[PDB]
Formats: C-alpha cells, structure tokens, sequence
DNA sequence: GAGCGTACGGCCGTACGCTT
DNA sequence: GAGCGTACGGCCGTACGCT
C-alpha cells in the first residue's frame, strides 16, 4: 500500500526534474537541449558532413532514436526541422532538401519526402568533440556512448537562443548577432570585471533571423541586466504615395517567431468586424526574389499613418519578445544575466581548449617516446635485424631488444611493427623529420598549459577565426 | 474505446487504465476476458486541478471514464454503482508515465474520492525497464502485470484528507511559484 | 507545346507499370524465392550485421536503412513485409526474429513500427551464406550511390519452402508452403537422374507442408498442381468430436487452413447459428493461449448430431478451404508458370552456378596469396641482400625496381615484402609461411579438382545440401488424407 | 480538399492534377495562385473501366473531380461550363504516376470524352529522376513544372476514336487475358 | 488570450487476379 | 460472393510557463 501524498510528491518531482533537465531547458554550454545534441551527434556519428550527400531524414531520426532518443519520431524530426528553418535559426544548424515549411505555419513533408546533412557552422559545435575535450556518459540503454555537451566553438545559447516550457519554470532567450557575441566574449577575456552596460557596446540587442525592428534600448538593458525583460518587436512597414491621392502600407520584415498567414487573417477579421476602416485590399506578395512583402491599399478618404500605428496596436505587426534568460548551469537551472550567460561560456572555452591541448600533449609525448626507439633501430639496424633473427619468439626478441637496446615495451613493439619500406632513404629521413616537428610542437603545447594568458589567447584567437568564417551583417534594426 | 469484460459482477471484474493506444491492443488480446476490462489512454489526460468543470465535464476522456466506473462524480457518486471494483493504473515505467499517474490520481482525488477510501484503486508494476509497455507483447504483458497470481498491485491508500489536499494543490494547482518551491527544497 | 497521342500514351505508360510491377514488385524469384522488397530487408538486417547473435534492433531504425538505401517506396510496405517474414503463421520457416506484437491468427496488426524489435533468424544466415565470395552479381541501387544483390544465394530452396502469394498485373502468384526435410531430398534426387519423372519426385516431397498445419484431402490436387503448375487442394481444419460424459459432446478445432483469419471465421459460425442456417451448436469459444495454441471450442446440444454440424460447418465457413495454387516465378527476369520440377531444376542450377564461382573466387584469392608466400620465402632465404637492397634505395619506386631487377620478383611480390615487419624474421615465423604455404598448396589442388569435374562440385552441392537437412530439416506438420 | 484559384475566368484558368498530398502542398505554395489550381490525388484513383456506373459516381475521388470541373458528364456534358481551360495530369516520374495517369485518362475518354477532344487535357513533365513530387521544395516545383515560361505540357489530342477505345477496353477491361497478351508481346 | 516547443497513434481509400 | 499481399498520408487530444 502506498500514501497518496507520498505517491503524488515523489511521482511528480520524478516527472518535473527529468523536464528541467532532459526535456526543455537547453545548457549554458552549447545551448541545447537533450533533443537537439542527439540529432547534431546522430548526424556526426552517421559522418552527414557538408561536402557528403543529403541522407533522408527517416533514417537520421531511425538512426537518432534508436540509438540515443527512447521517444517518438514527431518530437525529433520537428526538432531538426526547425534547426533547418532560415526563419527560426539565426545559424541554421541542419541544411535540409526539399520541404521544410515556411513562416506561413506549414508544417515540413514527412520524414520520408525530406533529406538533411549538418550545416557548416554545426562542424565547429562539433569541432574537437573527439579530442577529450567534453565528458561522455552512457546512453538509455548501456549500448551506446554520447556526449554530455558539445564542445561549442561559437556560444550557441545567445545565437540561436532557445524557447522552452518545462515544469516550475520556463525559458525564452532571443537570437543574437554572432559577430556581436564574439567580440563580446573578446572583451570579456580581456577584462574580467567589465559592466552589462560596456558589453552592450559589442551586442547592441537581439539579432532575430527574420529581422525587423526594435523600439528603443531600455528593455534590452533590462534583459541583460536582469534576465527577464520585455522586448518591443514592429514589423517594417513603409507607406508609399501613389497616383490620385492614394496610398498603400507595404510590409517587408516581420516579428520573430509570428505566423505571417495568420496575422493576415486577423487583419482580414479586423476588417469583416469593422474594428478598423480604410483598407480596400490586402495580398501576400511574398516570393523567393522579394521575400517577404505584404501589401495593405488603403481608401483615398483614409489617413494609412493612422490605419498602420492602429495594426500594430491590434495585430502582431508588433509583438513582444518576453526574454526570460534560463538555461542548465552545473546541471541545475538557474536566471541568468548577460554577463553569467558569456562568463559560462568563455569558461567552457577555456575548459575545451585545455583538455584539447592537455589531450595533444599526451599524444605527442607517446609519439615522440616510439619513435626515440625507432630511432635508435635506425641507427643500428644491422644489429636491430640480427638480434631479431636470433629470437625464436616475438616474446623473446622482445625480451632481446629491450635489454640490450635500453628500449621500452612500447619502443621494442614499435621496432617488431617497423616495415621493412622505412628502411628505404626517404622514410628514414621522415622518421627524423616527424621527431623534430613533434618536439618543437611539445614545446608549444607546453608553452600554452604553463601560461594562463597564452591559453587565453588562443581562445581569442580560434573564436576569431570563427568570427571571420561565419560571422555576418545585424538583421533586426534597434531604433531610439 | 473501452473493451469490457463479459462478468458482470463488480466483485471479481477490474478494469486497466493503461497508456497509449498500443499498450490497449496488446492488453486486449492478453487480457482475461471474462473479469478484465481496458480503458486505453491517448496519451496525457487533462489536470483537473487546473480545469474548471465545464471543461472537465466536457473533456472525452474524462467523459470515458466516469461512463466506464458508472458511479457519476462528486456528491452524486454512488460507490453502489461501481461497475469495477479494482481499477488499476498501467503506465509505461518511465517518467511521462509518471506524470499520467498523478494526472489520474488528480482526477480520481478530487471527484471521485470514496474509491479511493474503499481501496478499489490501484497502481499496476511492470517490470523497471526501459522499454515501455507499447513494446512489450500481449504475453509479456499479461504473465507480469494481468494475472492474479503474478501480479504486484500497489492498493492506493489515503491518511489524511488536509494533507493530501494541499498536496494536490500545490503540485497541481494554478500557482507556478508554489511549484517552484517545492521542486527547488526537494530536489536534488 | 507538344502534343502526345492518348492511345500511344495509354499502351507506353501502362505497359511501363504493368512491367514493372511483374519483375519487380508482386513476383519472387525462382531462385532465391524473394520479391526485391524482401530481398532488401534480408539484406539490409545482413549489412548492418543484425545476425541472430547480436540483440534485436529496433524496426524503426531498420526500415529506414532500408528504404534510404534500397527501396524508394512508403515505409508500411516494407515493414509489413518484414512483418510477414516474422509469423510462425506465415512463414513455415521464419526468415525473421522479431520481438513485442507481430500480429496474430485473428488478423490484428502488429503493433507500430516504433513499439517493435527485429534481427535474423538462423536460418536467413543460409539465404545469404557465401553472398561477399563473388557468388551472386550486384547491381546499383535506384540513385547509384549503394550496391545490391539481383539475387541471393540461397542455400535451401526457399520459393517452395516458403511459398509465395503475389498478385502482379496481367498475372498473379500463388505457391504453397512445403516442408525443407522433404523438399531438399527431392533435389538431391535430381540431382543423381536429371530425368526423374514428377511422380518421383513426389516420393520425397509429398506435398505442400503449411506453417499452420490442418489436413489436406487426397493426393489428386497435388498432382495436378504439379505437374502443370496449376490446381486446387482442398484444406480442411483439424477437429475432433469430444464427448464429455453420457449425453454431451464438444467440437473442438485445434489447427486451421493456411492464411484463413480465426476470428473471422469463427464470426461466420456465429453468424449461421444466429441466422438459424445451422442447429445445434449452444456455445462458442476461442480458447486460444500460447501454450494451448489455436483451440476453438463448439458445444452441441444434445440430441443434436455433432458429425453432421461439423461437416456443414466443413461446407458453409472457412473451416474447409481450397488453395488455389498458380505456380509462376520469375525465370531468366521473365514470368513463367513452372511445374515442381523445373521449380527444382531451375534452384539446383543456381546452387551449381553459386558454388562455381564461390569456388573459383577461393582460388583466385588463394593462387594469389601463395604468390605472395613464395615471394616471402625468397625473401627469408636471403634475407641480408635483401634489407641491403632496400636500405642502399633512395624512395621505395627504386626499391621495388631494385628488388624485382634482382630477384626475379613480381610488382606485387616486392610490394609485400617492403610491406612486410621485422617481427617475421624470428624463427617461429619462418616456420609459419612454411606450414600455410603447404597446406595452401594442398588447397588449391581440391579447388582445381572440383572445377575440373562436374561431378566433384555435384557432389559438393549434396553435400552442404544435406547439412541444411540435417541442422534444419523438421517434421511435417500438414496431415495429407487419402 | 481542392484548393481554387482566385480568378472566375476559364479561358486563363488551369487547374492540376497532383499525386500525393506532400507534392500537392507544396504545389499549392509555389503555384500562382491567380490562375493555377490545386486538386491532390492521394493515390490509385478508381478504374471505371471496371466500376460499374453506382460505384463510380459514389467515389469520392471521381465525385470531387466532377465537381471541380462543373461541366457534369454523359449526356449531360456542356463545353461552356468548364471552370479550367487547361486541365494538367502532374504525376510523379515513376511507374506508380504512370499508373495514375492510366487512371485519370481512362476516366476522362469514357465520361468527358468532348473534354480531350477540345485538347484541354494535357500532361506534366517534372523532373527525372528517383525523387518524386512529394520530394520536391514548392519553389523547384513551380518552376520546373508549373511556370509557364518555363514548363513544358504534352497537349492530350484524340486523333482515332475506334482505335482508343479498343485500347482502354483491354488495357483496362476485366477481361484479364488480353492484357497479358500485350505484355508479353510488348515485354522490355 | 492563445500559441510558442518537446513530450505522450488510428482509420480507412485505391489497383491488381484468381477464386470464391 | 472477399480477400490475399506490395504499391500510392493528414486529421486531432493533452501537460507545461509566460505575457
Ligand atoms: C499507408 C498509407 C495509406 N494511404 C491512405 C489511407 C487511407 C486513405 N483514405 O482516404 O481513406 C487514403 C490513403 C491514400 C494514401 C495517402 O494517405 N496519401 C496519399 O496521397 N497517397 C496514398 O496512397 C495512402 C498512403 C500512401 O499509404
Ligand atoms: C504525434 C502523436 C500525437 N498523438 C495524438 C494525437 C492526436 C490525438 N487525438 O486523439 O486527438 C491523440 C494523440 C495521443 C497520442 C499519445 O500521446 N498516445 C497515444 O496512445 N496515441 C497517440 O496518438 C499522441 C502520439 C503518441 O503522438
Ligand atoms: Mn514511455
Ligand atoms: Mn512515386
Ligand atoms: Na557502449
Ligand atoms: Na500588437
Ligand atoms: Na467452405
């Protein structure tokens, strides 16, 4: 028998948590959710890199299910198809082939009617993932290995942001300009202790896909001040003279995350209700030349300027983005500021870049310790040769070269595995030529573990580099 | 679409609350269907808690539910009616399937609250395993959670009606902060 | 504009379909005794190494790398494919392993393809047994980006083994079940008088044999089918007439006829008593579990006859059906209506033709690889004018050009020592490319015995025809009546 | 389901025949909305050579066709109440479209003869290859198909009545025996 | 408000041949 | 007389938090 309090208080929180932290809210490092890194690492596993093919959804969401996500197909494939959606990613993170909806609330064709292959920017959230430079865990069954976080080359959260319900809580981060986010963290490195208000002077505000407009800096300096803000979204509209005395509003951008088919029907309810006059036609103009274009004529009679302020009033020609800056830190959740969000952020950078650099060491010195011996064999492969040849056993020319060479396991294995080509000029200079390199490389290598500042700058330095590659022009317009 | 058992004796006769349409189909053919009945679930069920009851009343499922227990709901219920005298919750073993408990637990708490005291309500146990019961065949289903001799039913037993009743409140009800807070104290 | 003529369009598109449909979709082939969609799940389990020792993947997953890879067509018709291969009720001999709700007797769906798993059985190793060894062409996939095979090998006859039930366009299929002991029996029976009669071979192959057992009446179908590919065979269910104590007396019907629905069979008594079109009958149950199999239980009243509502039962519900065989296979890419010997001919000479060149292949590798060894044993003999020779090289072009010039040794020769490690100078491993270049000696001979001879390589198929018997081969479960 | 165009001008009107509800979305995206309308096809329509006339006109697919061009057939079939001046079969590039296509032409001879007669039938041409319609983003779909600048439509002409319908009779008859006949004697 | 986004499948059309 | 077995999808419920 069971207590029905008991029963509800664990039954729930057992539900709620896993919610928090394996359904809705996306980390502070690579800024996804569970769903979303299972889709990204599915593809990396499958090798769905750019220069390949489009590889069909049903079996990247096969494959994805089954291996890592122990859920049902809708919720992973409108996952991805989302992350391929020009109007929902700042920084598409899937490239996908044939239809993939549009802003009008079409939803994507099926699986089996769709392909997808990962993005170019999706490789540097991937980028060094196999260099130990984030923790692996297993997956739901014991089967398979998957990672915890990406490495995240370029900060994800305020790029892409994220929007999600959980239980206890919800979350809702705009998309930013990722030039802006880099520069940003370059400031921040440089100086620690440096004020929400000094990083604004790098990100001035959101940066949505679909561009637009925001109304004035105040809500923005709340949000990165606070966490919870409230954003101003209008729609760009411009209201053109035309011949008689007539006018028309014309359209171009619209908010964030507002279906454009459906705001058209409120206007058209707004005019079969008569709650607002003047409009004698409304057409959705929108091409893949033009792009977005709606056009409202308005009546010789009526002023458009007040027709135009009264819809943004009454439609979402104007909406409000209600940031609220939660996201996983330390696998807890937690309100999170401008300032925290970059300051976890470069932190993660400076975990990945170590644990790389810490992981190429170790790999270096292993080289550098074979081919020491190998080495040494070339500059006795007469008595290297003879020395095996007297060996009855591979165990014994082992005991044999380790003893009279002053060689390790791993160095007198190394000369047992050696090819009789290396022997050949060109590859015994090789074998001198790699030695080299690789000791002038572990100095570098050790240069950078020793000085937290030389770390720091090649940090500086790849985020950059990144910012020079995929880095581009603001969208969204933020008037005064 | 409820499948009945050929008793009609509320004695001996149990119905399956069980989750998803899948997990119905294999109950069915599984099921002994002299004493068995299943009442499949489309997924999750309405909070209670948070509905005010022109919706409750008018939500299909909830409607599927009362018509099945034929016992009607608040002062009105009559445990004399009860067309089952075990009903048995059957959710997959993971966390959603959790959550479609409590749901239930919501709904049979506030309106139908002397089956509760009568012990007529119980929770199946299949086996801690990450498949769900969608998965598991008619056979698997039947000889680890239908049958009398194999079976674990947790009998669902109420103590105290102040607690309980600020407990669903609390977890259910309308206010997030409350909600938060306790997730916060008590999680770890 | 352009302007197409309606007839010429009408006889041009309808004849691509109806092609295309006939050799590939709605008919096996006589050799493997698949349609391509079940080909490419059998091949796609096998290409993903879903072989019976590793646990069940999920049919999710296995679908899609079948229809992304091979088979451009809505993910129900391969999965229900793969479905039907998985029914001990369909499938005499079950071509697939799968786990939770395949569906049952009464003709209920299997559960969604997300709520289900699936790998190979035992068996379907032998379908693709010897497949990598050059025995079965390849072609491309429909973008070109994969291979797959036009055929499987196919080691056990398995168009008669499991039947096949396809309808095409201007044409259809329909061949029974028949049992492996019986049927492999009568190949090697051929396989000693190329002029064996049918009535011969009908001496070790009965009949046909159903996954779901029940009794055929008489042989005289049987024949007939035979002989000419076409024919009817009379199923009856298997029911016995119980009597319980001195007045009552139970039907009860244990097995039942091949692809014949219980429930809605049982539905169509319950409704002739209810119509009053038969008397007698007061109750009716299925009483079928795992353990008890199929048990469908009719009480009779007394002073109600049960033999004579048994056999109206017999005349008026599927209790008794006929099997309407129509033996057409695909035969040279072509349909043709065959008769069980040229069924058997036509498997035996794919077998013949599959161990050919599987054998043909172990020779290439192998005279190849003896090549190599002797190269090697050059090598070891004169081992320090050898590293001499390659150490005085600049670049390993000249070392090759060097070591071929002087010890009279092949490109590929020279390739393997300079690919060759310092570890195979110890004296263990001399005596190792000693032994495997004898015993690879001894084993290009048997190779080059058995292409040589027809007989030999005959004998060969016998051979690893009658281990399939042997591990295989199961008792009849079809009862035949006379 | 079908989705109209915004003009009440035949003469300029088209409307398209499209496979499969997937290509039939994205078609009625990518179309000009003006002059360009969409009837999906979900699948294998009727075989009226087979049906007999009851079970043809109660068929949904047939039904809603006949609707969407308004000229009713028979007797009772008028030129100048067409709505489409151009009426466009759109199948995929496999042998399941030409099988539609079979279909939908067999319909048309046999009900709105004085339709093809009038050369306002005519016949898509997508894009070869193993993708299908459904396949297709909207935009790469009407241009490739639907763009008149840029499409190219096989005009529909009967130019020998006795011979067709001959033709339709055995490739479509219930007689089976004459069709394997023309296949064996046209197999490729 | 409502609807943002990860979660928890059934029903029922057609061609086609042979045979009931 | 009805059905066998490979082929050609979209409709719709709920929980959860926030303006
Ligand atoms: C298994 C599904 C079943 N299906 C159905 C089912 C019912 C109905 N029905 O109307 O009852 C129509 C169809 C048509 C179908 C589809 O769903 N879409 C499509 O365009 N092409 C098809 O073949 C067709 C689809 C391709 O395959
Ligand atoms: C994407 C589908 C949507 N879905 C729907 C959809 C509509 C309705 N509906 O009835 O409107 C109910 C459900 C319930 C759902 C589910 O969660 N559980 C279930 O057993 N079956 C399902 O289909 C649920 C299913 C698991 O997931
Ligand atoms: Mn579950
Ligand atoms: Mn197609
Ligand atoms: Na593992
Ligand atoms: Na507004
Ligand atoms: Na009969």
């Amino acid at each position: 028998e069971r207590n029905i309090t008991s029963e509800m208080r664990e039954s729930f929180l057992d539900y709620a948590m896993s919610v928090i932290v394996a359904r809705a809210l996306p980390d502070v490092r690579d800024g996804l959710k569970p769903v979303h890194r299972r889709i990204l690492y599915g593809l990396n596993e499958q090798g769905m890199t750019p220069d390949k093919s489009y590889k069909k959804s049903a079996r990247i969401v096969g494959d994805v299910m089954g291996k890592y996500h122990p859920h049902g197909d809708s919720s992973i494939y409108e996952a991805m198809v989302r992350m391929a959606q020009d109007f929902s990613y700042r920084y598409p993170l899937v490239d996908g082939q044939g239809n993939f909806g549009s802003m009008d609330g079409d939803g994507a064709a099926a699986m089996r009617y769709t392909e997808a292959r990962m993005t170019k920017i999706t490789l540097e959230l991937l980028r060094d993932i196999n260099k130990d430079t984030i923790d692996f865990i297993d997956n739901y069954d014991g089967n398979e290995r998957e990672p915890s976080v990406l490495p995240a080359r370029f900060p994800n959260l305020l790029a892409n942001g994220a929007s999600g319900i959980a239980v206890g809580m919800a979350t809702n981060i705009p998309p930013h300009n990722l030039t802006e986010l880099i520069n940003g963290v370059l400031s921040l490195s440089k100086n620690p202790d440096i004020s929400i208000a000094e990083l604004m002077e790098d990100i001035e505000g959101p940066d949505f896909p679909t561009a637009g407009l925001i109304l004035g800096k105040s809500g923005i300096r709340r949000a990165y001040e606070t966490g919870r803000g409230s954003i101003q979204m209008r729609s760009r509209a411009v209201i053109e003279e035309r011949g008689g005395g007539r006018q028309r509003i014309v359209v171009t951008e619209i908010p964030f995350q507002v279906n454009k088919a459906r705001m058209i029907e409120k206007i058209a309810e707004l005019v079969r209700d008569k709650k607002i006059d003047g409009i004698t036609d409304l057409r959705d103009e929108t091409s893949l030349r033009t792009g977005v274009r709606v056009v409202i004529d308005v009546r010789k009679d009526a002023n458009a300027s007040v027709i135009l302020n009264n819809l943004y009033k009454q439609t979402p020609l104007q909406t409000s983005f209600g940031v609220n800056m939660i996201a996983l830190v330390n696998g807890r959740p937690k309100l999170i500021n401008l300032k925290e969000a970059l300051v976890h952020y470069l932190e993660h950078q400076k975990t990945v870049v170590r644990r790389r650099t810490q992981y190429n060491l170790r790999k270096a010195k292993d080289r550098a310790h074979i081919l020491e011996g190998l080495r040494i064999a070339l500059d006795h492969i007469d008595e290297i040769i003879s020395t095996i040849r007297e060996s009855d056993t591979d165990k014994v020319a082992m005991e044999s070269l380790q003893q009279r060479f002053k060689l390790s396991e791993k160095q007198a294995q190394a000369i047992l595995d050696m090819r009789l080509r290396r022997l050949t000029g060109l590859e015994r200079d090789k074998i001198e030529a790699e030695y080299n390199e690789l000791l002038n490389y572990i100095s570098e290598l050790e240069t950078i573990l020793a000085d937290e500042e030389v770390l720091l700058q090649l940090v500086r330095d790849e985020l950059t580099e990144i910012r020079d590659r995929f880095g581009d022009d603001r969208r969204t317009e933020i008037q005064l | 679409k409820l499948a009945d058992c050929s008793s009609k004796s509320p004695e001996e006769c149990e119905i399956f609350l069980v989750e998803g349409d899948s997990a119905g189909g294999s109950t069915k053919s599984g099921r002994d269907s002299r004493t068995q009945a299943i009442l499949p679930l489309r997924g999750k069920i309405l909070n209670v808690e948070k509905a005010r009851l022109d919706r409750i009343l008018n939500n299909n499922e909830i409607r599927q539910m009362i018509t099945a227990f034929g016992t009607g709901i608040g002062g009105d219920f009559d445990l004399a009616k009860a067309r089952y005298h075990k009903i048995v919750i059957m959710t997959d073993a993971d966390v959603d399937g959790a959550h479609i408990r409590t749901l239930l637990l919501t709904f049979f708490y506030r309106f139908m609250r002397p089956l509760i005291e009568a012990g007529y309500v119980y929770i199946a146990q299949p086996p801690t395993g990450y498949k769900g019961l969608g998965e598991m065949n008619a056979d698997q289903l039947w000889e680890t959670t239908m049958n009398p001799e194999h079976r674990a039913l947790l009998q669902v037993k109420l103590e105290d009606a102040i607690e309980a009743d600020q407990t669903f409140e609390m977890l259910m009800g309308d206010v997030v902060e409350n909600r938060r807070q306790f997730i916060e104290d008590n999680a770890v």
